[PDB]
């Protein structure tokens, strides 16, 4: 229950190099519940 | 004697608590009391 | 009958910097897409940027890239145009311009072509030492 | 601490076939865009290939069509250039880059322009009689 707001901002956080500050974590082990957040940095056991 | 309880559902910290004067010589007497609510907080974070 | 009226320039040194200011009599912005173009003598005139409609894309020329801004306050109606770092070259005269729609790029198509419908006076901007 | 290797290079006849391999280090494959850069004494470094992030779109230059392709391989987390029937006019310096997002031709920007986060020291190859 709720809503969800959107607008672009090209024009702020863009920079001509690139911004790079900008962050996501992509590997993870197991999906997170819902309203939680992780900052813990590790590496990720890809292989065996 | 004191009697709390520490919950930790959704982000959402709670305070049960109570103050009875009466104990006599049993350090857990018997009888029936409800906890009254004191304070709430609101922190979000996990605890394990 | 709107015009479009221009403030700013005059003599200043290069290496400084100044804000040309377009404001909008009858029409108002966030709905038509604003542009910037520079004559010189004894030249062609070559636009400087755009910003669209909605929210509004920043467009530069080639030779004005990472030193000229364009921002759009819809407070005071105006689009203001920031000149940091100044050469020599840029003695010449500004106009502001307005085109309904959102009409720079947008497919194969610039604003280097000069086609808008409002125009205005211009100002002149000078370089000397 | 992210170190980009590559392997490969040396003296190959004109007319000659060679597997350059690029190997990441600290960051994995298919998620980034990694593309490769060339660099001869006399002339400014220009692109050869490049692969996208996901799945991958290959893209050519006009000089290395038709001749030069390139591949990515998960299994090994290796990007391999394979150019065959080499001209005399390509002894040069191979670099691999990588960089963050959908980077090569996503919009009106192209990979032309060298601004890679990550780099490489490079391998030499030498067609000559």
């Amino acid at each position: 229950t709720g809503c969800v707001i959107a607008w672009n901002s090209n024009k702020l956080d863009s920079k001509v190099g690139g911004n790079y500050n900008y962050r996501y974590r992509l590997f993870r082990k197991s999906n997170l519940k819902p309203f939680e957040r992780d900052i813990s940095t590790e590496i990720y056991q890809a292989g065996n | 004697l004191r009697e709390f309880v520490f919950k930790n559902i959704d982000g959402y910290f709670k305070i049960y608590s109570k103050h009875t004067p009466i104990n006599l010589g049993r350090d857990l007497p018997q009888g029936f009391s409800a906890l009254e609510p004191l304070v709430d907080l609101p922190i979000g974070i996990n605890i394990t | 009958q709107v015009q479009l009226q221009e403030s700013g320039g005059g003599l200043v040194q290069p290496g400084g910097s100044l804000r040309l200011s377009c404001t909008a009599s009858g029409i108002a912005l966030h709905t038509h897409a604003t542009g910037w173009f520079r004559q010189a003598p004894g030249k062609e005139r070559e636009g400087v940027s755009c910003i669209s409609s909605g929210d509004g894309t920043t467009y530069y020329e080639d030779s004005v890239e990472g030193r000229f801004t364009i921002s759009r306050d819809n407070a005071k109606n105006t689009v203001y145009l920031q000149m940091n770092s100044l050469k020599l070259e840029d003695t010449a005269v500004y106009y502001c311009a307005a085109d309904p729609g959102a009409v720079c790029h947008s497919g194969s198509y610039y604003y280097t072509d000069d086609d808008f419908y409002y125009r205005g006076q211009g100002t002149q901007v000078t370089v000397s030492s």
